[PDB]
């Protein structure tokens, strides 16, 4: 497990990654916060 | 791109549609392929504006998704 | 650089406050794009005796009630500018090319990248011999008393105009002026 | 991949699907698969498909292949 | 942790006069003290960690020179310390507080959260 | 009000458009039956929508003649919510994202092999400059002052 | 195989097609001409320029002529808003007999006219067939003038020398002074004396302008000073056009705003405001020094202009020599300000209509506008290819450097970087916005939920139209206020005409504006500053970057440096103005189609559907595009036809020559000239054919050539699709 975390490191995977936990964070905001047209404040 | 549009437009026009119980056929659009599929004014106007219809009229409905895709693909 | 310039006291320390640097970004990239510490030090001599000015002015005659002859008793800086400005325009028109002149007489334009034969704040003016013959010490602490001064109009000042716009914001103020 | 991809599809049509339904209509049930998930207003693309179903309407042909292979049940 | 901790039982128990601080429960505490309140807890505890860490505040820049004993803010006033044979059974007994007290305070969150009222 | 446009809790057309898309959902509803899923979804659908068009009439927006909230961005506090707040929160985070990235670029070059590290990423590295980009504005009024922001010029020219 | 390109001898050894091809192309680059001096460029250019304006004076002269022989202008006189002016008969053999009834108007097949030359005509005081015939003599007689005066001044005794060609301060004073000053000067004399009382029923011909005072009191008041005496007693808002009736004797006025008849200005407004432009630019004409020891000399204002400080680097010291040697520096200069000119006239000629009933003549209002636009990207674009051609050719870094600091133009290539990441990061940041915000508005409708748009209110912009007297917005600003000093300044000048005008929902002043206008706005600012971006790069880049630093050596245009170095294809500065040709065309469609939905809108009534559809890409596809088509793909169908058969017609043939471009755009050389060879080798090895050989070897065409015959069809395309589609869609729509 020294090169696959190697290859887990690599641009694809991390991006492939980050891109979908963005994604998933949006979209979680967005479906327990929906409608938001104006900050909540 | 011709070949589908040939199919789309001859099966609507001269096969597809629905038969009355007495035995009269009606099609999708109404036999308009024989004779304006003979010009291309006629393509323009009598298939892509005529069926495109449905595409930029999808708004707010079901079919909303394919106005979506169509303005997409387009982009 | 800000070591040799008058200005800092025993309130900050020993050292010139300078929280954001903004004395040393002159000689950052850029032929100039942003004041030279001698054009930032004219515009404190200059915002201070505004200020100090404009103190009085708000002070003198909408608190202690003394008005010009003729002109509007407004007790509010507010509306004091436009009432003079019908009242007396004449008067204001007069004021406005008394500052004008002294202002070009005394151009501060080279001191954005630095240089000039003018100092900071030099403006001659002494008629009455408070610096006749002094100390350098001495000079240099009545130009830190003058700075000073300046800072604490300006803080003033800016209550004013906080506490006329968000109410509230300066707590004793009200209490320190009670009239208008 | 093709494996999967097959596997995927038939899963949707015993999960996702109204193909019970469409198997007695038809004639009058559109053929459904596929539901969307009702986030930032794209639950309308779940369409009235019939057979009390709500979801994207299936044109490639599924339910009558199975249909003709014998599948009777989801 | 540990003084969120202490926070949750005294507010349960004590709390200030007013209108506003009147709840017992701390989860609805924080909804019911509106924003000005903890808006300024939360300017004083970034001052505090301006100040304390002497500007490096970020993982790169903090132990970049060495020099700094992590957890070491110097922070001892009342004199508990001086004797270095009791300092190693403190930094151990700080540290399995510390944990501890991270363990509880998400406890009672969450029971706050799963139940309404209160920890009692 | 500002610019001719009317709060949206007094512009009936708002209303309407309220109402004519509740219509249409709860027209859409009498075709299923009984406490089906459909059903279930629908109502949530209705539900939402009243809540939005609820949170929309007290909200301090405005409302033109299609009984739409139009944004108030000439820079007013009043409607500061619209605008100037979400400027304010993109422009923390994606100065914090530039801040983590070129952190990251000039970390890493510095080392033998900079390319390498850029299609493998050092996940160690970058984890420790990705969560201290909550400082960036400080950061970079704290490089800027000091020169280390800013090349002067061993920057490439062209020709001409 | 010779003797074509008598100008390039390079050329005429060509053996291949590709000599007759370049012989069209360079017979106007007369720099790059054999055997050529700069006495000879400053004559050729010269005498191409009379031809040129005898050019233009006999096009106006046959649109005269053809108004006056098969048009219908003295019925259009009668009934301005019901007749429809004919420009021209047509005789077309291939016509059948639905198409001649089709297209017959009165005793002939003929064409409505969409210039709008009925209204400027009858504006200016032409009431009869008769007045149009003497204007096309008049113009021919022009026309045969300026073809006699450019054959002369090619002849030995006459020919000018480059100091009278270069001599500035002559050309500066005689330009602004008598062409303009006196220009305007002759044309308020001919408003006032023909066309003022021409609108009030009073006929003033090449006969009775002797006699027939234009003002009663008889140029009595202009030397005694008494000028108020020439506004006095206007047109009434009761007065008929072209008639007596409730006229005035004014010839000098303001009023402001309208005629409330025409719907268009003040004839007397229009004189007056000649007559000042007159003044003023006769006045300006004086300033520059000539033989008698007063005036400017430019070297010396130029070389004056060093800021103390220093931010210009040494100034415009080298600025005089560097424009006055160099004719693309003029050039750029000139288009890029007729550019901004002829934008200007479209931007003023729909707000502030000029001519009676043209604001009611909607095909002609919308043909003239975008005409003029389309112009105007035309002309900024050949603007900034000059000033990229002038960095190529005529750039000279010794005359605009003093002592190794570098002048206002040399240091315009120091910050090239600078300058071309900043538009770079303009337009990136423009074009994502703008979409993102036009994608999350078609989104959000498409799933019905319209009420989560993002619709922000062009505030700025509004302020402007209240600064001017709108009260719609509720600013109460500068002139939407009575009690502000701009208002109380002018309230008894020209206040009541402006504001009556402005605060009209017929009019085109000041159309009222929401969101879909802000983001069509940002679209246009996302356009102009991305074929701006493409221009200014290609000018600066002209001359080397790191790519090529040496790309001066090769000239404006030149296909490529080759596949080495990771690949080189469109990397000359003619390949830049390639680029933006496209991108000009999408921000004049961008430009004209914002304008022609708002005014369709207008013009029937349902603004609301723009207001509500402008805001998301999908709207405009369907409400637009495909809504105001139908009337156009119907001008024949297998059914009949209308008028409007040749509209559609044109519809497919821009389409067809747009897409015959996408052919010479797509695929490149090299797969046509190996298809070329073996067509070569099918010719040469048939019998009956063996007889027949060609002169010169048949090549496949160069890769500049293709780039410019794909641009030609993309851009004739783009222009005859559009034009068929506005003029059909406002024909068809608005009756
Ligand atoms: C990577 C980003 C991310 C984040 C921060 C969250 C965050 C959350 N998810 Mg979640 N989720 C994600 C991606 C993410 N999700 C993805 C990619 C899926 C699969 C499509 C899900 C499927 C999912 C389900 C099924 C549930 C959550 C739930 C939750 C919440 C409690 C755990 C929390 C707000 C739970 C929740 O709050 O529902 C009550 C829950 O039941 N998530
Ligand atoms: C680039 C321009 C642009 C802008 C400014 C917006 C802005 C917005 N969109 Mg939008 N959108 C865009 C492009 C854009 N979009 C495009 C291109 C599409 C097509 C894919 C969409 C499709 C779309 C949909 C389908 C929806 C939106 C919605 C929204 C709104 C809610 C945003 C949100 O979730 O906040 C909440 C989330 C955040 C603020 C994230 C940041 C939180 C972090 C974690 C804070 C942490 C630091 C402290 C917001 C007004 C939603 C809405 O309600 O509209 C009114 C909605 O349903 N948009
Ligand atoms: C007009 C506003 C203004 C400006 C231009 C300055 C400028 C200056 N001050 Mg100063 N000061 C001010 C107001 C101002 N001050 C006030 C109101 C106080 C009282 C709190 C002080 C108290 C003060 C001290 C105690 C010292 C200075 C010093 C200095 C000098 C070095 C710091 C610097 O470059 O700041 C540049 C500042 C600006 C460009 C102003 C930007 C303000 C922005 C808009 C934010 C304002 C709202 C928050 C410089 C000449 C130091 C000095 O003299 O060094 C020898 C020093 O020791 N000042
Ligand atoms: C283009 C503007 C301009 C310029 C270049 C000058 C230039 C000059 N002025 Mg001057 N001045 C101006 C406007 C200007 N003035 C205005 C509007 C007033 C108020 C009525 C004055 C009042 C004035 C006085 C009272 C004196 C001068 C003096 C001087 C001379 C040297 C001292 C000096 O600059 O300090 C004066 C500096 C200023 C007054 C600052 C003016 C700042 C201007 C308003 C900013 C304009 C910049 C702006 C970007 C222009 C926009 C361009 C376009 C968009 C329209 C110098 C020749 C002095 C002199 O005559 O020396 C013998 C002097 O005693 N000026
Ligand atoms: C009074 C004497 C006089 C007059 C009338 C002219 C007239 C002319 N000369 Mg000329 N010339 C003169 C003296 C004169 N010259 C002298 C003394 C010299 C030697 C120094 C020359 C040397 C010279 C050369 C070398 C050339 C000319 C050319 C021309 C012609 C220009 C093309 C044309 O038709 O423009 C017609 C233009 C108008 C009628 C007016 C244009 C209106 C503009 C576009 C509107 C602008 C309004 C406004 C500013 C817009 C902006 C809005 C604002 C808010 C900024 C024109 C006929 C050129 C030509 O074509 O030769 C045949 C040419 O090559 N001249
Ligand atoms: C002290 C000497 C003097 C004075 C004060 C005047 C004053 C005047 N002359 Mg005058 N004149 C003079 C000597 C003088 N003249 C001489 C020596 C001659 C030649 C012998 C003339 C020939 C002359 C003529 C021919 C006319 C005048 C006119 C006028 C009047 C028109 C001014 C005007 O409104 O501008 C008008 C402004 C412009 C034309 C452009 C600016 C004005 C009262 C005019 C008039 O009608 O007076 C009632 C007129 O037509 N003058
Ligand atoms: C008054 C304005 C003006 C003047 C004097 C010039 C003058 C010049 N330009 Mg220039 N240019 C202008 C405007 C102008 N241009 C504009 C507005 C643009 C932007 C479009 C350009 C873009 C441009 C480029 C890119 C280049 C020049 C070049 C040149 C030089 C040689 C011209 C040549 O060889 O012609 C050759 C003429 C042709 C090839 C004829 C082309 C005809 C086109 C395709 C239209 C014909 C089709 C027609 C519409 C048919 C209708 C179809 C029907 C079915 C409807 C010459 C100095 C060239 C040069 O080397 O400069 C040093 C060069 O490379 N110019
Ligand atoms: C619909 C077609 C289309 C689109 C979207 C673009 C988009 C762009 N072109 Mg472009 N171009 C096109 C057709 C198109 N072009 C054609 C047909 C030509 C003729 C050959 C050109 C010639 C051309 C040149 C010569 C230049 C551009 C430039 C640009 C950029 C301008 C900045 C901008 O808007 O950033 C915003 C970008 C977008 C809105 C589009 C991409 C965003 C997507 C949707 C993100 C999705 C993420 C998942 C941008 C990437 C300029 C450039 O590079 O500027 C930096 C430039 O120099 N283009
Ligand atoms: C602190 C915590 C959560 C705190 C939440 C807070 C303050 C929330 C505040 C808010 O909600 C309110 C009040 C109102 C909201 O609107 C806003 C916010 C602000 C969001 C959770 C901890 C949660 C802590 C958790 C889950 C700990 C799990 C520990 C485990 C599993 C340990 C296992 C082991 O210890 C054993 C068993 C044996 C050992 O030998 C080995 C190991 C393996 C180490
Ligand atoms: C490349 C090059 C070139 C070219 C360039 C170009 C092409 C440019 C363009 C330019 C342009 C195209 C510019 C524009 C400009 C504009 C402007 C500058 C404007 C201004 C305006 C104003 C200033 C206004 C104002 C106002 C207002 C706003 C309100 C009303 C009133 C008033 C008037 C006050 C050349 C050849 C030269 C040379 C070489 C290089
Ligand atoms: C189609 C095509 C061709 C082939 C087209 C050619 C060779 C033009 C064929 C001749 C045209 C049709 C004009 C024919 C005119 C008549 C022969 C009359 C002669 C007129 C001359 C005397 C001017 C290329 O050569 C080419 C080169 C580079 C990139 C793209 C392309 C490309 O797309």
């Amino acid at each position: 497990m020294k090169d696959f975390l190697k290859y887990l490191s690599t641009a694809p995977v991390l991006l492939t990654a980050w891109l979908t936990f963005t994604a998933g964070f949006v979209i979680e905001i967005n479906r327990f916060y929906p409608d938001a047209l104006t900050f909540p404040f | 791109s011709i070949v589908i549009f040939h199919f789309s437009w001859k099966m609507q026009s001269d096969v597809w549609g629905t038969v009355s119980p007495t035995g009269a056929v009606s099609h999708i659009t109404g036999g308009n392929f024989a004779q304006s599929s003979i010009t291309i004014n006629g393509w323009l106007r009598d298939f892509l504006w005529s069926q495109a219809a449905q595409v930029v009229q999808s708004y707010g409905s079901s079919l909303s998704a394919y106005g979506l895709i169509f303005l997409g693909a387009h982009f | 650089g800000l070591e040799n310039q008058v200005g800092f006291d025993i309130e900050t320390g020993g050292k010139p406050w300078d929280p954001f640097g903004f004395a040393g970004v002159s000689e950052r990239n850029g032929l100039g794009i942003l004041p030279h510490i001698k054009w930032l030090q004219e515009s404190e001599i200059k915002h201070g005796r505004t200020a100090m000015l404009a103190f009085l002015g708000v002070i003198v005659p909408g608190s202690l009630g003394i008005y010009v002859p003729t002109y509007p008793q407004e007790p509010d800086f507010t509306k004091a500018f436009s009432a003079a400005l019908q009242s007396n325009p004449l008067g204001m028109a007069q004021i406005a090319l008394a500052v004008a002149i002294i202002e070009g007489h005394y151009y501060a334009g080279d001191f954005w990248t630095g240089g000039g034969d003018r100092q900071v704040g030099a403006f001659g003016f002494d008629p009455l011999g408070f610096s006749k013959g002094k100390s350098e010490a001495a000079i240099k602490s009545m130009q830190l008393k003058e700075i000073k001064n300046g800072r604490l109009a300006m803080i003033a000042m800016a209550a004013f105009a906080s506490e006329k716009f968000i109410p509230g914001s300066v707590p004793l103020l009200h209490s320190a002026f009670p009239t208008l | 991949v093709i494996f999967l991809w097959l596997s995927g599809m038939h899963f949707h049509g015993a999960y996702f699907s109204n193909y019970s339904a469409w198997l007695t209509n038809p004639t009058s049930t559109k053929p459904s698969a596929q539901i969307v998930w009702p986030i930032v207003g794209q639950e309308v693309l779940n369409a009235d498909v019939g057979g009390n179903f709500q979801g994207i309407q299936i044109t490639s042909g599924f339910f009558q292949l199975w249909r003709a292979e014998g599948i009777t049940s989801e | 942790a540990m003084l969120a901790f202490l926070g949750f039982i005294v507010q349960e128990f004590i709390r200030l006069p007013g209108d506003l601080y009147s709840e017992p429960n701390g989860v609805k505490a924080f909804f019911q003290v509106g924003p000005q309140p903890l808006l300024q807890i939360f300017l004083f505890c970034g001052f505090l960690e301006f100040n304390m860490h002497k500007g490096k505040l970020t993982q790169v820049d903090m132990f970049e020179d060495g020099k700094r004993e992590p957890g070491n803010f110097g922070f001892d006033p009342l004199g508990f310390g001086k004797d270095p044979a009791k300092r190693e059974r403190y930094a151990l007994a700080e540290l399995k507080n510390g944990r501890l007290a991270m363990i509880a305070i998400g406890g009672l969150v969450h029971h706050a959260l799963v139940t309404g009222h209160a920890t009692f | 009000d500002i610019g001719g446009l009317n709060p949206c809790k007094d512009s009936e057309v708002f209303q309407k458009r309220l109402a004519k898309t509740v219509k249409k959902l709860e027209n859409r509803l009498k075709k299923y039956e009984e406490g089906t899923p459909p059903q279930i979804a629908i109502q949530q659908q209705i539900t939402q929508t009243k809540q939005r068009f609820t949170r929309y009439a007290d909200s301090n927006l405005l409302c033109g003649n299609d009984g739409l909230p139009h944004l108030i961005t000439d820079g007013r506090w009043s409607h500061g919510s619209e605008f100037l707040l979400p400027s304010i929160l993109f422009l923390y985070i994606s100065g914090w994202i530039g801040w983590v990235g070129r952190k990251y670029i000039r970390t890493v070059g510095q080392t033998s092999n900079p390319t390498e590290k850029e299609i493998i990423i050092d996940v160690p590295l970058a984890i420790s400059i990705m969560t201290s980009g909550f400082l960036w504005p400080f950061a970079a009024w704290q490089e800027f002052l000091s020169g280390d922001l800013i090349a002067s010029d061993e920057t490439i020219t062209t020709s001409p | 195989v010779y003797k074509f390109p008598k100008f390039s001898k390079a050329l005429a050894e060509d053996p291949s097609t590709r000599r007759i091809w370049y012989g069209i192309a360079t017979a106007h680059d007369f720099e790059s001409h054999d055997a050529m001096t700069e006495s000879k460029l400053y004559q050729k250019i010269f005498a191409s320029h009379f031809g040129h304006i005898a050019i233009i004076f006999l096009w106006t002269a046959g649109n005269l002529f053809h108004v006056a022989w098969q048009g219908n202008f003295e019925a259009w006189i009668l009934n301005p808003l019901k007749v429809r002016p004919i420009a021209h008969a047509i005789w077309d053999p291939h016509f059948g007999q639905a198409a001649y009834k089709a297209f017959l108007k009165t005793s002939s097949p003929a064409n409505l006219a969409l210039s709008g030359v009925y209204e400027w005509w009858y504006t200016i005081g032409m009431r009869t067939n008769n007045d149009l015939y003497q204007g096309s003599f008049f113009l021919i007689l022009l026309s045969s003038l300026l073809l006699f005066a450019g054959w002369l001044h090619l002849q030995p005794s006459f020919r000018p020398s480059l100091d009278w060609f270069k001599a500035n301060e002559y050309r500066l004073n005689h330009h602004l002074s008598g062409l303009f000053g006196v220009s305007s000067l002759a044309w308020t004399g001919h408003l006032v004396h023909v066309a003022i009382p021409e609108s009030r029923g009073i006929h003033v011909g090449w006969d009775n302008f002797l006699t027939v005072l234009p003002h009663p009191e008889g140029l009595t008041p202009f030397f005694s000073g008494n000028w108020k005496a020439y506004a006095q007693n206007p047109d009434t808002a009761s007065h008929i056009f072209g008639s007596g009736e409730g006229s005035g004797t004014a010839i000098l006025t303001f009023l402001g705003g309208f005629h409330p008849q025409t719907k268009s200005l003040w004839l007397t407004d229009m004189a007056h405001h000649h007559l000042a432009i007159a003044v003023l630019f006769i006045v300006a004409g004086h300033m520059y020094r000539t033989n008698w020891l007063i005036g400017h000399q430019m070297k010396l204002i130029l070389e004056a202009h060093r800021p103390p400080g220093g931010r210009l680097g040494i100034g415009h010291i080298g600025l005089y020599e560097t424009i006055t040697n160099s004719l693309h520096f003029q050039l750029g200069l000139a288009l890029a300000a007729l550019g901004v000119a002829t934008s200007l006239t479209a931007q003023h000629m729909y707000a502030l209509p000029p001519y009676a009933f043209l604001a009611s003549n909607f095909p002609t209002q919308a043909a003239l506008y975008t005409h003029h636009q389309y112009i105007a990207g035309f002309l900024m674009v050949g603007a900034f290819a000059h000033g990229a051609i002038f960095f190529v050719r005529d750039y000279d870094p010794a005359v605009n450097t003093r002592n190794g600091e570098k002048n206002v133009l040399a240091r315009m290539l120091e910050h090239k970087e600078a300058i071309i990441s900043h538009l770079s990061w303009v337009s990136l940041f423009l074009g994502f916005h703008t979409l993102g915000i036009y994608v999350h508005n078609d989104v959000v409708v498409a799933f019905g939920q319209p009420e989560k748009q993002i619709l922000v209110e062009p505030l700025f912009a509004e302020w402007i139209q209240a600064a001017s007297g709108k009260t719609l917005y509720n600013f109460d600003l500068l002139l939407a206020s009575s009690n502000s000093p701009a208002s109380v300044a002018s309230s008894q000048l020209w206040l009541p005409g402006w504001l009556s005008a402005i605060n009209d929902g017929k009019n085109s002043l000041f159309l009222p504006i929401g969101p879909g206008d802000f983001l069509v706005h940002h679209a246009i600012a996302l356009g102009l500053h991305t074929t701006t971006l493409i221009l200014v790069k290609g000018a600066l880049d002209a001359r080397g970057s790191k790519l090529m630093p040496d790309k001066k050596d090769f000239g404006y245009s030149f296909p490529c440096d080759g596949p080495g170095r990771g690949g080189t294809c469109d990397i000359s500065a003619w390949d830049a103005f390639y680029l933006a040709m496209f991108w000009m065309l999408n921000t004049i469609g961008w430009v004209t189609f914002y304008w022609h939905w708002k005014h369709l809108t207008l013009w029937q009534g349902n603004q609301v559907q723009f207001n509500e559809s402008s805001n998301y890409i999908m709207g405009w596809l369907r409400d637009y595009l495909w809504l105001n088509s139908s009337p156009l793909i119907n001008g024949y169908n297998p059914f009949g036809m209308n008028s409007l058969s040749v509209w559609a017609w044109m519809f497919l043939f821009g389409h067809l020559v747009w897409a015959t471009g996408f052919m010479f755009l797509i695929s490149w050389r090299g797969y046509w000239q190996e298809l070329i060879e073996t067509i070569v080798w099918a010719h040469e090895r048939t019998p009956l054919a063996n007889l027949v050989r060609w002169k010169d070897k048949p090549v496949a065409l160069s890769i500049v050539q293709a780039r410019l015959v794909g641009l030609a069809h993309f851009t004739i395309g783009y222009v005859l699709t559009y034009a068929a589609f506005v003029i059909a869609s406002t024909i068809g729509k608005l009756g």
